[PDB]
RNA sequence: CUUUUGUAUAAUGGGUCAGCGACUUAUAUUCUGUAGCAAGGUUAACCGAAUAGGGGAGCCGAAGGGAAACCGAGUCUUAA
RNA sequence: GAGGACCGAACCGACUAAUGUUGAAAAAUUAGCGGAUGACUUGUGGCUGGGGGUGAAAGGCCAAUCAAACCGGGAGAUAG
RNA sequence: UUAUUAAAAACACAGCACUGUGCAAACACGAAAGUGGACGUAUACGGUGUGACGCCUGCCCGGUGCCGGAAGGUUAAUUG
RNA sequence: UUCCUUGUCGGGUAAGUUCCGACCUGCACGAAUGGCGUAAUGAUGGCCAGGCUGUCUCCACCCGAGACUCAGUGAAAUUGAACUCGCUGUGAAGAUGCAGUGUACCCGCGGCAAGACGGAAAGACCCCGUGAACCUUUACUAUAGCUUGACACUGAACAUU
RNA sequence: UUUAAUGUUUGAUGUUCUAACGUUGACCCGUAAUCCGGGUUGCGGACAGUGUCUGGUGGGUAGUUUGACUGGGGCGGUCUCCUCCUAAAGAGUAACGGAGGAGCACGAAGGUUGGCUAAUCCUGGUCGGACAUCAGGAGGUUAGUGCAAUGGCAUAAGCCAGCUUGACUGCGAGCGUGACGGCGCGAGCAGGUGCGAAAGCAGGUCAUAGUGAUCCGGUGGUUCUGAAUGGAAGGGCCAUCG
């Protein structure tokens, strides 16, 4: 970054935004992982098993990734409205 | 030793999706009445680092 | 290197407020213009106030 | 006294001369002054820059009374 | 030979010979080549008559936008 | 028979000149020179130690070493 | 007195002056104990400047320092 | 201590930017960071005179120690390589080495120092380095020491209020 | 109504006192000892002194700083911005080259609608003059423009009046200019507004100088965050200040 005494170019740009400390214990699922898991309920404790969500993960989101074929019960998840229609079309179901 | 992140650097350069980095605009921390609503207003929002500046960045921030 | 910098605030209710400068010694009455309040999105009168 | 002074240069002039097909807002002169003047599909700056309102290929004219350089878009 | 705009230079260095004498190593990271596998790839410590096998804790990738909550093939901006 | 008295050897010193300057010698020799009972000189032993000592003071001297000794270490300091 | 290019008009000096110091002295070396000053006591001791002797040493207290003053202004920890 | 300056005048000399005496126009003396005198003293500074002389005019001879030759022993700095001339020109701008031209048989020995930008010491001058050291101060920031107050070690009685 | 004086808390000091503490006073013992300790006594005495905290002083000592450009360095000058020339008819272009300016001003000197057109001189005319106001002619911008220069300006961008706040908020096709940070121009769209009968014009001023990154911090706002949870602190975002 050193630029021969000029103020380099890190520095003169200003600092912005924080971190947040919720986005660090939030995943999003791919309807392809909707497969991946056991038992056909997919939940927190079923996706971290699956080892497709860190262990601390606290909240989880599908979106519409991938594609699913087989009907799955979501329960717990936030689920996108794009998702929601494919998880529905393949015969799923999605309880809050 | 792992490299270390200039942590400056990390606290102003947000990595993209095609890999560039954005970043604030400056001039906009002090004085402001005597600068144009326009002027102002062009520089809320982010902008993208130019091409002779990535290699700046990314030599900086090598984990982003 | 007279001229002071003041800020006129809303009228409304909304704590928006524009800035600008004033030559306090030759011009000593209070400076009210109507102003749009982007907060209501309204043109209420805008009443000057310390910076 | 001293000299030694000097600002630096302003980039004025014509951008795009007689002929040049330009988009709407191109930027067709810089100058201080009115030196050209706005024709049809020709705007004219708080600086009066010359910039094009319309696509087309712009135009050198020398019109009026006074014989005064004119600038135009042929809308094509 | 070096250094220089420029050296037969009266600029530098070497009396000669023989031996020695200067871009390495470790760990990260990026790019190129090459090999394996491929929407997946790969294990670390450790276990282990141990270069095998086990170990998938993890890491990278398949989704992004936003300061963030959040939304999500969109998202942010804005009353729109 | 007084004297930081006089002349002048030993002794202590070092003013001038020449020589020497890969010397006989990392400070001397030769011829002259100053002090020579005193704030003199000398032997033996002791004490003061490095930002410290000591200095009738020249930044002098402190083991051929001094505007901060020597030795080992930080140490392969750093050297646009 | 500059050991080893300077011996001098430099340093010292007797004398002079100012100033500090009442003794567990000032002061100095010491994290301290202590020691020197001194087994001394203001005719003493330390510091500073001047430098035998002779004739002398004028004016300025605004600046800086030092000494004295304590009314007033300002002002620390503390207190809350 | 005086820049102008070898000030001016006087003395000394045939001739004196020095010296001595004076003048005052003190660039920029001055009274204990002392002023002005001062006998004696000084390997102290300046100047003059007598004596004396190879200091000199201007060198000559002589006596010794080297130098030189013979025998013995036997160094050193330096060194890209050399078959290592003059001149004029040229050229990183002062040539043994280039051009032109002149001169010159091969090799010693004793001498002399004009050149080899001769030898010696990575210029002490000068500049530079966001080098160093030590020194100074009303540079900055600290700090030992000195000093102020509060609290603690630290109590009683009583006035004064 | 008021006044005095005995009783109390905290201070404000002082004159006593002794018992802490001091004693480099005397004497005794350890002890055949000018150390030290204990004892007796005297004299001081809550002072002195020491610890923590604190103000002052502090080249006594320490760590450091003390710019660059430059026809060598120093000295002097200069360092950012604007205008002209050098600059070779696009842009750009150096010198310790030649000349000048800026570090603001203005709620009207901004917007709009309506209107208006100078300088200078001549002639005539109370005070009145070379120069005041009046009238006429000439003249044709030689004037004017908040300020340097240049380019502009009559449809005036110059001058006057009416009404006003567009010196609006969110945006922005597309360009210009920069190594970059940036800087500049901008039709049009949405919301709301002014002037005008209306077409329209207005996102400051004839244009180009009037300026300072980031960090840190302040103030207002904020369907952001809130380290068990609910809050809060703090942070973010928006506006703005040093
Ligand atoms: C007695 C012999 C010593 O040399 C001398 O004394 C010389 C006279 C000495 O010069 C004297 C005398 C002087 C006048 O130069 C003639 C004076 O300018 C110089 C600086 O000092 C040499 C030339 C003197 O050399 C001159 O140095 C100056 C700085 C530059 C001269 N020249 C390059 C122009 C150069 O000739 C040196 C530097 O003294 C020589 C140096 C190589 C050696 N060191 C010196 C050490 O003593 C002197 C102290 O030095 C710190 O000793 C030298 C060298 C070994 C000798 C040769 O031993």
């Amino acid at each position: 970054g050193f630029e021969g005494g000029q103020m380099p170019l890190y520095r003169r740009l200003p600092k912005f935004g924080f971190t947040s400390r919720k986005a660090a214990i939030t995943a999003e699922i791919r309807l392809s992982d909707l497969a991946k898991v056991e038992g056909g309920v997919v939940d927190l404790n079923t996706l971290k098993a699956a080892n497709i969500i860190g262990i601390q993960i606290e909240f989880a989101k599908v979106i519409l990734a991938g594609e699913v074929t087989t009907p799955v019960t979501v329960r717990g998840l936030r689920v996108t409205k794009g998702a929601r229609a494919a998880i529905e079309a393949a015969g799923g179901k999605i309880e809050e | 030793p792992k490299i270390k992140t200039v942590r400056g650097a990390a606290k102003r350069f947000k990595k993209t999706g095609k890999g560039g980095f954005k970043h604030k605009h400056a001039n906009l921390r002090h004085i402001l009445t005597k600068k144009a609503t326009k002027r102002k207003r062009h520089l809320r929002p982010k902008a993208m680092v130019s091409k002779g500046d990535l290699g700046l960045v990314i030599a900086c921030l090598p984990y982003a | 290197g007279i001229r002071e910098k003041i800020k006129l605030v809303s009228s409304a209710g909304t704590g928006h407020f524009y800035t600008t400068t004033k030559n306090k010694r030759t011009k000593p009455e209070k400076l009210e213009l109507k102003k749009f309040d982007p907060v209501v999105r309204q043109h209420v009168i805008y009443k000057e106030a310390k910076i | 006294t001293r000299n030694g002074r000097d600002s630096e240069a302003k980039r004025l002039g014509v951008k795009r001369f007689g002929g040049e097909s330009v988009l709407a807002g191109s930027i067709i002169v810089r100058q201080r002054g009115t030196k050209f003047h706005a024709g049809a599909n020709v705007g004219c700056g708080r600086d009066h820059t010359l910039f094009a309102k319309a696509d087309g290929k712009v135009k050198f004219e020398v019109k009026g009374p006074k014989n005064r350089k004119f600038i135009s878009i042929e809308a094509e």
